[PDB]
């Protein structure tokens, strides 16, 4: 089972601050350290800070600007990370990882990625992807569906509530006047569609919104 | 069981003890200190065996105010532990040969 | 601080040969380098700790070596799963630092 | 008091002495020496403990000829000193045998 | 003889940037540098102590980072009346050394 829990993602606007959760399940030891690592887009990774729950001491990296203040709370087992007055350069996937006090990250969470921006959260609309009247289909078919229209990121996009993984693409976001829109795309026998069901299912942390949508034949 | 050997074992129970919370101190000392390699507790567990028996390699050693006052515990328990199973076997002769002397 | 220099940043092998990663370390640091694997949109996965020592759910066709200032990570016979970016990290002195990250394009 | 007891302590105040005095002085000797390490009283102070100890980790120690002097003091105090204490142990475990031998 | 080599001499940067001053030991000295701060006739300020300790009275944008042979000093969003020399000092082997220095500029 999931040994670190991180929401998917948190809004924030320039100047603002909040507070970021790590919960943590699985074997907890007082030589227990959770750090947090830092991943910009396109860039690589950088250690942030870490804290010792059993004693609630905590380090920070002294070559960046400080603009986290960790905490923990041992009865909850959750781990906490403030990020305060912050800018567009804050925005990435934060990452927490625990450290059994012998040097490596055995494990790490999903990461939240957070997002400091002006604009408004905007859930997705979810269109169908069905192949044209004329579109002359081989031993495999090719469907899909559009996410249009949100903000911020992410979008979690799965096939057949993850039952469906091979023959799946989903192309990264693409950015237009303060609104994200991507597609995703799956392929399967066609044999097999539209006898056996095709839904897309569309999570929207952001929104707290994860919407389904069937793709069937036009007609 | 006499004075001397009772006091010897729970000096050993206690060195024993010295170890584990100074290896678990140091390690909380150092981190932060950038350089410091007395940071990972299998590492700082060996480290407080060498600096009880003061053998001192010179391979890990703490760099910090806290990490160095946690290193004099651990040096003074050492000293003081086996220099008190030294004085039990001296006590354990004395005894032995005030004996064979016939007083 | 210690640097971690990961070199090169991109690595191109054919299907089924082997591929090395190379770390330098700035300074020695004998075996506190471990190896993150990271695919795309995903977490960062431990696949060697102490520079060799394998971990378990990972493909034996990963190790890795070195000690001192000079570490690698090997994998016998690349597949398309093993596309994804390659990270070290050292433990040896504080703080935590981590390499640069090398990509793996097949 | 016994005396032993009394001599432990005033062992202890003593080495307590000749640690801040060998700081001091260590640091006297040691400036103006290029390379020279043992040049700030606080690591100064560390560097007196770890050498009474004799635990001699090598992160710190004297290139001059007065600089070694002083270690020497320091260690021979240091070791002088616990070694009174293993004495006085020694002392207390024989006399607690004797009454518990009836004698 | 510990040399300390400040590069490059002269640093622009444009008015609430952050900005950071290079200093390279010769050899490893730990955390033992120091960074003064002089501003045009006016004498050495103390800044940051054995790398990154902060000293009562200078303002929260300045710290400092390194340990072993490099360190950096770093001013976040820099103001005009952080114009002026700035020099590294070591404190690890005698005798103590200074680095020639580094202008900021705006
Ligand atoms: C005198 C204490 C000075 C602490 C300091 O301002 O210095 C703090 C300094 C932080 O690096 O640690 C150090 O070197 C100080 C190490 C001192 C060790 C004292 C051991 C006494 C037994
Ligand atoms: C014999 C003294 C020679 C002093 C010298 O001409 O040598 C002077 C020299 C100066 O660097 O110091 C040194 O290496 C000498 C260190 C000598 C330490 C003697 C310890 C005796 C107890
Ligand atoms: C002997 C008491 C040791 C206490 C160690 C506390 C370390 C705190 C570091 O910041
Ligand atoms: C035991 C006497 C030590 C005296 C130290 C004097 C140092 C003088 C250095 O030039």
């Amino acid at each position: 089972q999931v040994q670190l829990q991180q929401p998917g993602a948190e809004l924030v606007k320039p100047g603002a601050s909040v507070k970021l959760s790590c919960k943590a399940s699985g074997y907890t030891f007082t030589s227990d350290w959770i750090h947090w690592v830092k991943q910009r887009p396109g860039h690589g990774l950088e250690w942030i800070g870490e804290i010792i729950p059993s004693y609630g001491r905590a380090n920070y990296n002294e070559k960046i600007q400080k603009k986290a203040t960790l905490t923990a709370d041992k009865s909850s087992s959750t781990a906490f990370m403030q990020l305060s007055s912050l800018t567009s350069e804050d925005s990435a996937v934060y990452y927490c990882a625990r450290e059994r006090g012998d040097g490596y990250f055995a494990v790490w969470g999903a990461g939240t990625t957070v997002t400091v921006s002006s604009a408004k959260t905007t859930p997705p609309s979810v269109y169908p992807l069905a192949p044209g009247s004329a579109a002359q289909t081989n031993s495999m078919v090719t469907l899909g569906c559009l996410v249009k229209g949100y903000f911020p990121e992410p979008v979690t996009v799965t096939w057949n509530s993850g039952s469906l993984s091979s023959g799946v693409h989903t192309f990264p976001a693409v950015l237009q006047s303060d609104l994200y829109t991507l597609s995703s795309s799956v392929t399967v026998p066609s044999s097999s569609w539209p006898s056996e069901t095709v839904t897309c299912n569309v999570a929207h942390p952001a929104s707290s919104t994860k919407v389904d949508k069937k793709i069937v034949p036009r007609d | 069981s006499a004075l001397h050997w009772r006091a010897a074992g729970a000096a050993t129970v206690l060195l024993v003890i010295v170890l584990l919370a100074g290896s678990y101190l140091a390690v909380l000392a150092e981190r932060g200190a950038p350089g410091a390699q007395l940071i990972t507790y299998p590492r700082a567990l060996w480290w407080s065996v060498e600096t009880a028996t003061c053998v001192g390699y010179g391979d890990l050693y703490p760099v910090t105010l806290w990490g160095r006052l946690v290193a004099v515990v651990v040096m003074v328990a050492g000293i003081t532990s086996f220099g008190l199973v030294t004085a039990a076997l001296a006590t354990w002769f004395v005894g032995r040969e005030q004996e064979r002397r016939g007083h | 601080d210690i640097l971690l220099t990961q070199s090169p940043a991109i690595l191109s092998v054919s299907p089924g040969e082997r591929v090395s990663f190379s770390c330098r370390a700035s300074q020695s640091i004998g075996t506190d380098i471990h190896w993150y694997q990271q695919r795309t949109n995903g977490s960062p996965r431990l696949l060697i700790k102490y520079a060799s020592e394998s971990i378990s759910g990972i493909p034996s066709r990963f190790s890795g070596s070195g000690s001192g200032t000079d570490f690698t990570l090997s994998i016998n016979s690349v597949e398309s799963e093993d596309i994804a970016n390659y990270y070290c990290q050292q433990s040896n002195r504080w703080p935590f630092t981590f390499g640069s990250g090398t990509k793996l394009e097949i």
